[PDB]
């Protein structure tokens, strides 16, 4: 049997309105004895025809994969409308429905907490620095890092985790090189998220010291 | 966003074989700007054609009338050649004096 | 009532030999104004050509259609985000009972709204990183946000106004329809009728169907303008051949004492 999995677009295609926030809906076990899978894409049950589908690329364990990627309007997503691609092939009785969506709930604006590397943990090669993300509702959000403006690339972050007051929390850190610390760079966490001014939340940004 | 274009062709006045008109092409709700429109009489484009200010509606997306002087026949044929980013081949639309 | 509405458009990589920045300028229904970044004049359209209007009128509008120029192709530098740029803005006024105008100003990215301008305030907002960013580039300007300011609250309700004065006439004109109703045959047992409104004006109109008398609803509608500044209508609705007879079109218009019942 054919199986559907459909993802939503990332936080921060949805929150800067020059960047293409896109659904993706992909079929995998595709059989060679018929391919031929046809989509169907409804936003709040009305019919689109925007969505594109790549060639069925051929995987490694003799099936098939097909990807159908439908462009959303900032807006739509935000305002809580429901995406459903529906998935047509003849290794099915009749096609298989899945829907996704922006979670429905008063928005709470991100509160913020930046830590910088305790004294002692200073005789190591790196150094990280901490930021603490809580209070935010719904899920959706983008956080990286960037020194005296420009962009860092070691950093990770937890995925955000319903809290016990019903808003989600998450955690960054950023590892950097001591010396770049002890220079007294400037170090920021950029977190975007709907309930913020602009999308862009306030954070203190971290300097030695 | 991109939107694909609408596309109506209609005369400015009624139908009426062997007496003056205006042939209208009309191509609305789309995105980007950039756009090509060729009005086609019997499968080849006409070369006095004008057109209207790309404008745009309340919903943002564009639009623009292409139009043309023509004394149309019983035999005579015309269509609308629209291309755009979100179409892969241009699409005709043939003129109906119906509607 | 009535409203005076600028579309302006810039895009950060025009087609070769097509303007980076042009404008439409409507009075109700009707364009009065063209304006592009490679002529550099504002210049009026169809009947406002014979307005009865004051003589710098032109250079007026060319002079503050000039600086949103600049303004729009500037905001593209405030980006620097490489994906190419669209930016539209939807300015303008319609007058408020008792000396009173009330404002618009919106603008939209890649075709999606993302910022205005508050004219209580004399800021531009949105909630949108790219609104911030040209927000700011446009703070940091020769009086940018005071000519915004102008531009709505005293320029767009004088012309408007002046408009209503001397071009009274261009609104007022009323041209009813002219109607056609005919079949077609499309798949067996089945035909189309489609009720045609040719050259109107205002374009404000409702089609709809009876069949021996009674409502058969509004069939699928549609619309669009003539080169000459009149518009075009037609609703198709799917009958059963050999019934056709039993259906007529009723057409209402501004332009119309009575509905017009249009006979196959
Ligand atoms: C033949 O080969 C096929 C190709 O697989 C290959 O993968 C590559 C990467 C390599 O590892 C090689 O091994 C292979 O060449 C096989 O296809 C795979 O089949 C499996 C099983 O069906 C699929 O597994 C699912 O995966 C999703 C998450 O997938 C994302 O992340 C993966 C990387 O970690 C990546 O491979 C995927 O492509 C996909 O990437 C996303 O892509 C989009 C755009 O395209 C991006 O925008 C995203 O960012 C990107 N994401 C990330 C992250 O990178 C997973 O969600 C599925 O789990 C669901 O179901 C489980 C059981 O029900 C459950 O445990 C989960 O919880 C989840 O269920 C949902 O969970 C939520 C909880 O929050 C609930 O709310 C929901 O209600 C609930 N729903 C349901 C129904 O329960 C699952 O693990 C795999 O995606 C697919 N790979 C590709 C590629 O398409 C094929 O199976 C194989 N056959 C055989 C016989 O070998």
């Amino acid at each position: 049997g054919p199986s559907v999995f459909l993802f939503p677009p990332k936080p921060k295609d949805t929150l800067m309105i020059s960047r293409t926030p896109e659904v993706t809906c992909v079929v995998v076990d595709v059989s060679q004895e018929d391919p031929e899978v046809q989509f169907n894409w409804y936003v709040d049950g009305v019919e689109v025809h925007n969505a594109k589908t790549k060639p069925r690329e051929e995987q490694f364990n003799s099936t098939y994969r097909v990807v159908s990627v439908l462009t959303v309007l900032h807006q739509d997503w935000l305002n809580g409308k429901e995406y459903k691609c529906k998935v047509s092939n003849k290794g099915l009785p009749s096609s298989i429905e899945k829907t996704i969506s922006k979670a429905k709930g008063q928005p709470r604006e991100p509160q913020v907490y930046t830590f910088p590397p305790e004294q002692e943990e200073m005789t190591k090669n790196q150094v990280s620095l901490r930021c603490l993300v809580k209070g935010f509702y719904p899920s959706d959000i983008a956080v990286e890092w960037e020194s005296n403006g420009q962009p860092e690339n070691n950093y990770k972050t937890t995925k955000p985790v319903l809290d016990s007051d019903g808003s989600f929390r998450l955690e960054s850190r950023l590892t950097v090189d001591k010396s770049r610390w002890q220079e007294g760079n400037v170090f920021s966490c950029s977190v975007m998220h709907e309930a913020c001014s602009y999308h862009l939340c306030k954070s203190l940004s971290l300097s030695l010291g | 966003i991109q939107r694909t274009p609408k596309i109506q062709v209609y005369s400015r006045h009624p139908a009426e074989n062997g007496k003056s008109n205006f042939l209208n092409c009309y191509v609305s709700g789309f995105h980007p700007s950039d756009i090509e429109v060729d009005l086609l009489k019997n499968g080849e484009r006409i070369e006095k054609v004008e057109h209207s200010d790309l404008s745009f509606s309340k919903d943002w997306s564009f639009y623009l009338l292409y139009y043309t002087e023509f004394t149309p026949t019983e035999k005579d044929e015309y269509a609308c050649r629209v291309n755009h980013v979100t179409l892969s081949q241009p699409k005709i639309v043939k003129w109906d004096r119906d509607m | 009532h009535l409203s005076l509405l600028y579309h302006l458009t810039a895009v950060s990589s025009p087609a070769p030999g097509t303007p980076a920045f042009w404008v439409s300028g409507w009075l109700g229904p009707q364009q009065y104004l063209s304006y592009n970044s490679l002529r550099g004049e504002a210049e009026p359209c169809g009947a406002w050509v014979w307005e009865n209007q004051v003589s710098w009128y032109w250079e007026k509008e060319t002079t503050d259609l000039r600086i949103k120029e600049k303004l729009f192709l500037e905001a593209f530098k405030a980006l620097g985000g490489k994906g190419p740029y669209t930016l539209q803005g939807l300015l303008g006024c319609e007058l408020g009972p008792d000396n009173t105008s009330v404002p618009t100003a919106k603008f939209a990215l890649n075709g999606e709204e993302f910022m205005n301008f508050d004219l209580k305030q004399g800021t531009w907002g949105g909630d949108w990183p790219e609104a911030l960013a040209i927000s700011q580039r446009w703070q940091q300007q020769d009086k940018a946000a005071n000519k915004e300011l102008t531009f709505l609250l005293f320029s767009c309700p004088h012309r408007l106004r002046e408009h209503l004065e001397r071009g009274r006439g261009n609104l007022e004109w009323k041209e009813p329809p002219s109607m056609r109703l005919k079949a077609r045959p499309s798949s067996p047992g089945f035909s189309v009728l489609t009720c045609s409104a040719f050259s109107f004006y205002p374009p404000e109109l409702q089609l709809r169907f009876l069949r021996n008398g009674l409502a058969a609803g509004t069939g699928q509608g549609d619309f669009g303008p003539n080169s000459d500044g009149s518009f075009h209508a037609s609703s198709s609705l799917t009958v059963k051949s050999g019934d056709e007879h039993h259906y007529c079109c009723i057409v209402q218009h501004a332009g119309l004492a009575q509905p017009l019942r249009v006979e196959l």
